[PDB]
């Protein structure tokens, strides 16, 4: 039961109390996914549009 | 401002859409004028959804009403909300379809159905976000059946990122005006299937027995059906019309209720149904709303199984007991709502009622049951087809037998996705 | 009308319970997966503790407390009664015990060799849990060769009870009651499982007292007693014949002692009184009992059988003090009380 | 000094965010005005309350603070509430329709096309700051903003600030109040794509925050604003180190320090106590014993689990009022002879703790009591890897049907992300179980 690293100051004080001693993705490659999933919508939409065409 | 641009078509269309305007302008406090009379805020918040403002702090429907007879139309501009639409916005013609959804589709609507989306495009160049579109119509006739599934078709051509929304009335021999009506409904069924994403099924069987059965009505009219209709229909349209965190439009709705693109046709239910000064408590609405006998698409639900249900409470009621009895509901009867959907129930809540009732709730559930509605239609058409019987009123409109053949395996085919999810 | 699941079809005390609550006309059982319920009898393996408590206006209730394998695994169980102060190393009532794979290789021959140099008997007994493999020996280095799972190695009771005429061991099994509430109960009936063959201190038959291996490796299995097995009121009666003493008395005093000692142990940490769900569970306790009338706990089951007298009367109490109590509808226990 | 700046996204996020910062200004003594009497420094100065308001020439001192929603209706609550004095229209960004509760609907299609303006109203914040901290991200789990945008947001936050800390505070879907079926998908998704950038999460399921107000405000059904006005409190008690003078998590560096040893494994548990209803007239102060036992019962914890079937990794108790270190260690070291503590055993068995003397600040008229002393304990529990079994047994019953899949498909993602993200949460189910077990 040790008490450690006691800071006190005017609005309050801290401290550690022990018990036991123990025993990126860039830029570029986000536009890319971005813009991969735009053209995924884009072609959908052109397969409805040709659908509808039909 | 997520606005929604109404359309209505054919007989049925705007008989019952008609009536829907006269049901939710009373419960927003519109006059038959346009102006506002109300006392509370709750009815003008979103307002928009459905209303334009004029000058004059006037509110017009966003509504577009179309017919290929002017006769019902007329009959709209003489009824009592009549002076409320936007006159620009009746498009009509003069040959009528004649029950026939080749007229509808290919030969007499096709006439027509350019200076329609002229209005649609103005109504939606207005719109400062508009979410979508809401169509009634029938699907036994002609101008309904086969011109609005036109209208459908091309409004998803130019809006393809729009939610397209529907209340079909389904036909039944039961209350029938022509035979052809199974031929017309399986014609537009399939176009229903690839075209809207969200359809609800009013079977006019339901409908009669409703009226009959319950509201102790030995002679049901046309009006006496509507009035279920108009009632249903601002029951599910509550979410839209008053603030709200479920289902606050169409587009999260859809989300909600539809696991599977092709499977998005729902049962509406409404309770109370009483042929009536008596106080409905949260229990009795509960266990109503989930009756068959309080469905408006004729299928028992417990010979399918729910994908989804949306529950909305209406009047001023203990929240904690109206989620008591829906949990209720689904413990004590899990075995009808599908285990691989967990929390597929959703409530909501709203303080205005309907006008002439203290509380009610409004039923909207997605069941597999809905396939005994297609199978109906489907044995119906075949009886017909097996022998070509009628077909000569199709063919003289340029359709092939094919298209019927091709009509015939697609719904067919829909009955058989509803069985597969069933299992 | 409440619900519950099935998850243990290999269950013959839950088994029953389910076809009594069915007979109630006031419990519905739905499919093994549907969270929708009141009640999980739930399997021994992986049961998922952590999903349990989340449905909201359902008050869940599990037959299994999470945590109670500590009591119910042989190392566990010698690991637990070592390291807690409750029971501390110098518990009476437990034999001698070690884990043999920290380990307890240098600490176990320690002792050993304490037995050997003072003309003491040394025969020891070595198990595990992944058992029917045990072996009885007095040599320890025969012991660790047969291990080489986890096995415990405890001290072999030499000079056991011998009931007479026969001249055999036994040993008895306790069923307890734990409720939501953290009540313990003691089913009134108990079952000797007797071993049929005489006692050699000089062949496994006599020694292991199981039903299995007594109807597997024994000749003379069902002479004295149907299924070797002796209920409470021939055995009281015996001890007062034989013994001129009670069941009460000699015995059951002490069992009572360690179920409660055991038991309220572990209270802190598998209690479920401030928890989101509830649990209950039933236990098999085995006891030993020596020459001088001293028990001795043996194991501790998490997932007992019953004795087929006993199914319907056992079940039907499960019934009513730890799934009605919770589930109210439209003693054969003795209520062992603690703090 | 060194600042941080609060982002807030959905409506989840954007409602909390409201509500903390109304929280922040009762505590600072602001007024909705954005003046603040005790604060002599007019236009300037670098005390601790300034790492969450900057100060203008006139003497109003502004949130650093970004509201983001792709719908207007929330955030123009925030324009004509009582706060609208302290923001600027620059921190306030709406969008004209929402991601309608889709991951893929807020991350592809509608972040594509806003998260460029975010980041320039972001880099507006970032220029007037001297050194900045990092940031603190508002959001649910389940809502189609605050799981799909709040990804990308994070993403793109880690390129442009790479060296900043990244604080989150994520709402756990409660179907007592969620809104859409497939809240178990985004939360599944959104965790995915987030891991990698988050630095320490707060999770705080709606069930226990609408438990507790039923149970101890003796709200029968409670709302939104019930529940923020709880999960503000616990937030203010986190953040109350980078606000107020103290020697325990003064930066955003030292959360990671003192409570993320293993950077996947950055969840702690939150719990916090008392929670006393306003309702009652006289009501008996519990003592530092008794509030800190309160800290291990799983009824006061933000997400129901249970910590005895786990082991902890780091601890910290954050007591607020009146509190001496005398009286905290004899509660610990009562509570250590009676709860199942474990910790792993490469850590020490200790207790970080931190005390303000400030009693906790509650909204006039709100439902909670005003409390001598209380206290917010952050342990890093394995046990809350059940709030992830949860999740992921949902994911599996609706995926194993591709169930409401071509939603997300039909905004142009991939179906491969959805079993990409399910083998993430697998494997960090997995470092749960390995720590311990
Ligand atoms: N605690 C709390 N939870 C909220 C609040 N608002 C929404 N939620 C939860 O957030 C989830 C829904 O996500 P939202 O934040 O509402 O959705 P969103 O981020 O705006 O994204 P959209 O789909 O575009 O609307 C549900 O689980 C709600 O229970 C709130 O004010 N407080
Ligand atoms: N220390 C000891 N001294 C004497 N006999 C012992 C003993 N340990 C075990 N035994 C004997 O071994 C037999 C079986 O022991 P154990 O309880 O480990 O088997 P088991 O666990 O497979 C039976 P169950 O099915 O009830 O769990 C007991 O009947 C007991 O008589
Ligand atoms: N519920 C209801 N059904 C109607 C109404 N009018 C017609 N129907 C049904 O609609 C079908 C006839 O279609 P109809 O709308 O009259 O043809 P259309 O004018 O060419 O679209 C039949 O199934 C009728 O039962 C009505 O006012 N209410
Ligand atoms: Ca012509
Ligand atoms: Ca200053
Ligand atoms: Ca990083
Ligand atoms: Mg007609
Ligand atoms: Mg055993
Ligand atoms: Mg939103």
């Amino acid at each position: 039961m040790e008490v450690i690293e006691l800071n006190k100051c005017t609005s309050g004080q801290s401290f550690e109390v022990i018990l036991k001693p123990p025993s990126d993705p860039s830029l570029e490659e986000i536009q890319k996914k971005l813009e991969a999933a735009e053209e995924r919508r884009k072609y959908q939409e052109a397969e409805l549009l040709k659908h509808l065409a039909e | 401002m997520r606005e929604i641009v109404h359309i209505q078509a054919g007989q049925c269309g705007n008989q019952i859409g008609a009536k829907f305007w006269e049901v939710i302008s009373d419960e927003h406090g519109i006059d038959p004028t346009g102006s506002y009379h109300g006392d509370s805020d709750l009815q003008l918040e979103r307002i928009n959804v459905y209303y334009n403002e004029a000058t004059g702090n006037k509110y017009v429907p966003r509504a577009i009403l179309v017919d290929l007879e002017p006769g019902t139309m007329d009959s709209v501009r003489s009824g009592p909300f009549g002076q409320i639409f936007r006159p620009d916005n009746f498009v009509f013609g003069q040959s009528g379809a004649g029950n026939n959804w080749a007229k509808g589709h290919y030969t007499e609507g096709a006439e027509l159905v350019d200076s329609v989306l002229d209005v649609v495009r103005k109504e939606s160049e207005s719109c400062d976000c508009l979410q979508g579109f809401q169509l009634t119509h029938s699907l036994g006739g002609g101008t309904g059946s086969g011109m609005g599934t036109l209208l459908i078709s091309k409004i998803r051509e130019e809006y393809p990122d729009r939610i397209m929304n529907t209340f079909s009335v389904m036909p039944s021999p039961k209350v029938s005006d022509t035979v052809v009506e199974p031929y017309n409904a399986t014609l537009s069924v399939h176009q229903l299937v690839e075209n809207t994403d969200e359809t609800y099924c009013i079977d006019n069987e339901a409908l009669y027995d409703i009226c009959f059965r319950t509201l102790k009505l030995t002679t049901p009219t046309y009006g006496d059906l509507n009035h279920l209709v108009s009632a249903t229909m601002s029951g599910v349209t509550t979410c839209l019309r008053f603030p709200g965190q479920l289902n606050a439009d169409l587009r999260k709705l859809a989300v909600n209720m539809v696991p599977f693109p092709r499977l998005h046709f729902f049962m509406p239910g409404f309770a109370p149904l009483t042929s009536q000064y008596r106080a409905l408590t949260v229990p009795e609405l509960t266990q109503q709303m989930f009756d068959s006998k309080n469905m408006m698409a004729a299928c028992d639900p417990r010979h399918g199984r729910y994908l989804t249900v949306a529950a909305i409470f209406r009047g001023r009621m203990s929240m904690k007991e109206v989620d008591e009895q829906m949990l209720n509901v689904q413990n004590k009867n899990s075995s009808y709502f599908v285990e691989w959907i967990p929390n597929n129930v959703k409530t909501a809540v709203c303080d205005i009622p309907p006008r002439g009732l203290k509380m009610s709730a409004t039923f909207i559930g997605n069941s597999t049951a809905i396939q005994e509605l297609f199978k109906r239609i489907s044995e119906q058409f075949t009886a017909m087809f097996r022998r070509k019987a009628f077909l000569h009123w199709y063919t003289g409109e340029g359709m092939d037998e094919m298209e019927f053949t091709e009509a015939e395996s697609n719904m067919n085919d829909l009955v058989s996705e509803y069985q597969q999810y069933q299992d | 009308m409440y619900t519950f699941v099935v998850r243990d079809e290999n269950s013959s005390v839950y088994a029953e319970v389910s076809r009594l609550l069915l007979a109630t006309g006031q419990w519905k059982r739905l499919r093994k997966d549907n969270p929708r319920f009141n009640l999980m009898l739930g399997e021994r393996n992986r049961l998922p503790f952590g999903r349990l408590g989340h449905e909201p206006g359902l008050v869940q209730l599990v037959n299994y407390y999470r945590g109670a394998d500590k009591l119910c695994r042989k190392a566990s169980l010698v690991k637990l009664i070592k390291t807690s102060p409750e029971l501390s190393e110098s518990c009476t009532w437990f034999p001698e015990s070690y884990v043999i794979y920290t380990d307890e290789r240098e600490v176990f021959l320690a002792a050993y060799n304490r037995r050997r140099e003072g003309r003491e008997g040394n025969v020891w007994i070595a198990k595990s849990s992944a058992g029917a493999g045990i072996l009885i020996s007095s040599e320890a280095s025969e012991l660790l060769d047969f291990i080489d799972q986890v096995h415990v190695i405890q001290k072999y009771l030499e000079k056991p009870l011998l009931l007479e005429p026969g001249h055999r061991k036994f040993d008895i099994r306790s069923w307890v009651l734990v409720d939501h509430l953290y009540n313990i109960y003691l089913y009134r009936e108990g079952v000797l499982r007797t071993s049929s063959e005489p006692y050699n201190s000089a062949d496994k038959t006599c020694h292991l007292t199981n039903h299995c291996i007594q109807k597997e490796y024994s000749k003379n299995y069902g002479r004295y007693e149907e299924g070797n097995e002796m209920f409470f009121e021939e055995f009281n009666q015996y001890l007062m014949d034989a013994l001129n003493t009670t069941l009460e008395n000699s015995i059951l005093l002490q069992i009572k002692h360690i179920i409660r000692s055991c038991l309220m142990c572990i209270e802190p940490a598998i209690s479920t009184k401030h928890l989101h769900y509830q649990s209950f569970q039933l236990f098999g306790f085995d006891f030993m009992v020596d020459e001088e009338l001293k028990v001795w706990l043996i194991e501790v089951n998490g997932a007992p059988a019953c004795a087929q007298k006993l199914y319907a009367e056992l079940c039907q109490g499960i019934v009513d003090v730890a799934i009605s109590s919770v589930f109210p509808l439209a003693s054969i226990f003795i209520k062992l009380h603690h703090h | 000094m060194r600042e941080c700046i609060s982002i807030h996204v959905g409506q989840a996020g954007v409602q909390i965010g409201n509500a903390c910062w109304e929280l922040y200004c009762l505590e600072h003594g602001i007024q909705p005005d954005g003046q603040m009497p005790s604060d002599k420094t007019i236009g300037g100065g670098d005390d601790s309350f300034n790492t969450f308001f900057s100060e203008t020439g006139a003497g109003k001192h502004v949130p650093r603070a970004v509201f983001v929603d792709l719908e207007p209706t929330v955030i123009d609550e925030v324009r004509t509430g009582t706060y609208r004095q302290l923001f600027h229209p620059e921190q306030l960004i709406t969008g004209k329709e929402d991601a309608a509760n889709n991951y893929a609907r807020g991350h592809y299609t509608i972040g594509k096309e806003i998260i460029d303006l975010v980041l320039d109203r972001i880099r507006k914040l970032a220029d007037q700051c001297t050194g900045l901290q990092g940031f603190l991200v508002f959001h649910s789990f389940g809502g189609g903003t605050g799981s799909g945008f709040t990804s990308l947001l994070m993403e793109r936050l880690s390129v442009d600030y790479g060296k900043k800390s990244k604080l989150e505070f994520s709402i756990y879907p409660a179907p007592q109040v969620s809104t859409a079926v497939v809240e178990p998908y985004n939360s599944i998704l959104t965790t995915h794509t987030t891991l990698e950038h988050s630095d320490c999460a707060f999770m705080v399921d709606n069930e226990a925050i609408y438990d507790i107000c039923r149970r101890n405000l003796d709200i029968e059904r409670p709302t939104y604003t019930n529940l923020n006005r709880l999960i503000s409190q616990i937030v203010s008690s986190i953040t109350a180190s980078l606000r107020f003078d103290g020697a325990l998590n003064v930066d955003l560096t030292e959360f990671q320090t003192n409570l993320v040893p293993y950077p996947r494994i950055h969840f702690p548990l939150a719990t916090y106590a008392p929670v006393i209803s306003a309702e009652k007239a006289y009501h008996e102060q519990l003592s530092v014993a008794e509030i800190t036992n309160a800290c291990f019962e799983p009824a006061n914890q933000m997400v129901k689990c249970d910590p005895r079937h786990g082991k902890y990794m780091a601890c910290c108790l954050l007591y607020r009022g009146d509190v001496v270190p005398k009286d905290v260690n004899a509660a610990i070291a009562t509570i250590k002879t009676k709860r199942s503590i474990q910790f792993v055993d490469w850590c020490p068995t200790g207790f970080k703790v931190g005390i303000n003397y400030q009693p906790p600040t509650v909204v006039p008229g709100g439902d909670l009591a005003k409390v001598q002393r209380a206290v917010c304990m952050l342990s890093n529990t394995t046990a809350i890897a059940e709030a992830w079994a949860r999740l992921d047994h949902k994911f599996d019953l609706m995926y194993a049907k591709r169930a409401f899949v071509h939603w997300y498909v039909g905004e142009g993602m991939e179906e491969g992300e959805f079993s990409e993200a399910r083998e993430d949460m697998a494997a960090l189910e997995k470092d749960y179980e390995e720590v311990g077990v």
